[PDB]
């Protein structure tokens, strides 16, 4: 769910 | 109140970090906020542990996602947070070793501001600016365009209601350029990303929730200045 590099 | 302000110039902000392949923007915004509040209050800037939060904040979900305010609460509850040095980043969920940490930076409390539809954009902008002047704050945001960003003032691009909360950034200040107001936000995708690891987010765009919903949920650590 959370964005990653 | 200044026309512009930037904490990253006042020596209260650590270098831009890299979260790697882990959804921990929440933790980096939290450590980032704690590092600033502590440098402002005590005069010492030290890098803090994002990993301890990823491993110990049981309300959040580690590398999947988490919350800034839950991080602050955990720190209040556990006597503080370990330094980056004593509890290194691995970009992956691990066992909480908080009990094994001997040194910690402490905070006095923490605040949260969840915008309601009873407030107007002007008031959301006004209070946020007020909080930032006192100390950098963490905000939830929809980072759908971040992989595309490289510079200039970001106006929201492809973001659209309902805004998703998939990332957090650290608002450290604000400024202007040709009559365009922006927030100076510290990101955690390495110094090569954006403007040396920072992104300028346009403000006063008209939407109560702000660019990509950044006006929605603000949270920051509270520390009384040292005597
Ligand atoms: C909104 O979504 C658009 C499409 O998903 C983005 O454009 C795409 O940007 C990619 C990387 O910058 C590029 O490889 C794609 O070819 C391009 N798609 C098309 C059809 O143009 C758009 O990004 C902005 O606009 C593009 C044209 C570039 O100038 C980017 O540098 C811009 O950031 C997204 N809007 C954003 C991120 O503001």
């Amino acid at each position: 769910k959370a964005s990653v590099g | 109140a200044p026309e512009s302000w930037d904490w990253s110039k006042k020596g209260v902000i650590t270098k831009v970090k890299f979260q790697g392949q882990c959804g921990s923007g929440w933790a980096f915004s939290a450590t980032g906020a704690i590092e600033a509040a502590h440098a402002i209050a005590t005069g010492n800037l030290v890098s803090l542990s994002e990993q301890e939060l990823i491993d110990c904040v049981d309300e959040s979900e580690g590398c999947y996602n988490g919350w800034h305010y839950q991080s602050f609460e955990w720190v209040v509850k556990h006597g503080g947070i370990a330094s980056e040095a004593d509890y290194p980043y691995k970009a992956r969920d691990g066992k909480c070793k908080a009990n094994e940490i001997q040194d910690k930076v402490t905070i006095d409390n923490y605040g949260v501001q969840i915008l309601s539809n009873e407030s107007t954009e002007s008031e959301a902008e006004s209070s946020l600016q007020s909080f930032v002047l006192e100390q950098p704050i963490s905000v939830s945001i929809d980072a759908k365009d971040f992989h595309f960003y490289s510079g200039g003032i970001y106006d929201g691009g492809n973001c659209s209601s309902p805004y998703g909360i998939n990332h957090f950034v650290l608002i450290v200040g604000y400024g202007s350029e040709d009559g365009v107001d922006y927030w100076i936000a510290k990101n955690s995708w390495g110094e090569d990303w954006g403007i040396d690891g920072y992104i300028r987010i346009q403000r006063n765009t008209g939407n109560l929730l702000g660019v990509c919903g950044m006006n929605y949920f603000a949270s920051y650590p509270i520390i009384e200045k040292s005597e």
